[PDB]
């Protein structure tokens, strides 16, 4: 994967982790957007997967 | 003997609750300038544009509260600009129900913050002014806390700016906007 990600600069709230798919072997978690700025048009809700193997880089 | 149109903000940066104001500031103004001459054409903007009655429509069925109250916020960017543009050609075409030799008039009423837009409102200001359109700019949420906000408010509104820009919690405004418009 080549993407990178989204706008930081909007205050998120990642909840649940999901389950593990044991089929990519990544885990998926969801962040809903609780308020937004004039200046700062950000979107409802965003969605990020990483590895199962819990790597953080 | 006058052509009014509103144009009204519903990008995601607009609270329901503010967005529900301008609802309700449209129609009051609706029902407290109705006169017999006297028609009004309203359309939502973001990244997209929605036009939710023509002067035609509110020419056959001429209730404020009728058309206001079906109003959805569309949710999204800015296109302040982009907008501008567009009801210059479009809200204030004879097709759709604009009258010739009546004056044009414009009400603004955006978040402060034209982000995501574009064009520029140098784009669409030299534009808006030959055709004649008078412009009237309602700032809303912190539109009067940041510079970048007031400004760009200054930049809509017809000078002098002072008096072109109010504020939408300003009930006096409308008194205000109302006693200009005798002086057109």
């Amino acid at each position: 994967n080549w993407k990178k990600q989204f706008g930081a600069e909007c205050k998120y709230q990642f909840q649940a982790w999901g389950e593990c798919d044991l089929n990519t072997a990544l885990k998926t978690r969801t962040g809903s957007l609780k308020r937004a700025l004039h200046n700062a048009e950000c979107q409802k809700t965003v969605t990020i997967s990483k590895p199962c193997g819990k790597l953080t880089k | 003997d006058s052509d009014i149109a509103f144009l009204i903000d519903g990008s995601g940066s607009i609270i329901p609750h503010d967005f529900r104001r301008m609802k309700e500031f449209v129609s009051t103004v609706m029902e407290q300038l109705k006169k017999s001459k006297t028609l009004f054409s309203l359309m939502q903007y973001s990244e997209e544009f929605r036009i939710h009655f023509t002067f035609k429509e509110f020419q056959n069925n001429p209730n404020p509260r009728s058309l206001v109250k079906p109003i959805t916020q569309l949710l999204g960017r800015t296109h302040t600009a982009t907008g501008i543009r567009k009801v210059v050609r479009e809200l204030f075409n004879i097709t759709n129900g604009a009258r010739k030799n009546a004056f044009k008039i414009l009400v603004v009423i955006t978040d402060g913050e034209k982000f995501g837009d574009p064009l520029g409102y140098e784009d669409v200001i030299p534009e808006a002014d030959r055709e004649g359109v008078i412009r009237y700019v309602i700032g809303v949420g912190d539109a009067f806390r940041s510079e970048k906000s007031r400004q760009e408010l200054n930049t809509i509104a017809s000078k002098p700016p002072r008096d072109h820009v109010f504020q939408v919690n300003n009930f006096e405004a409308l008194k205000t906007i109302q006693n200009q418009l005798r002086e057109k």
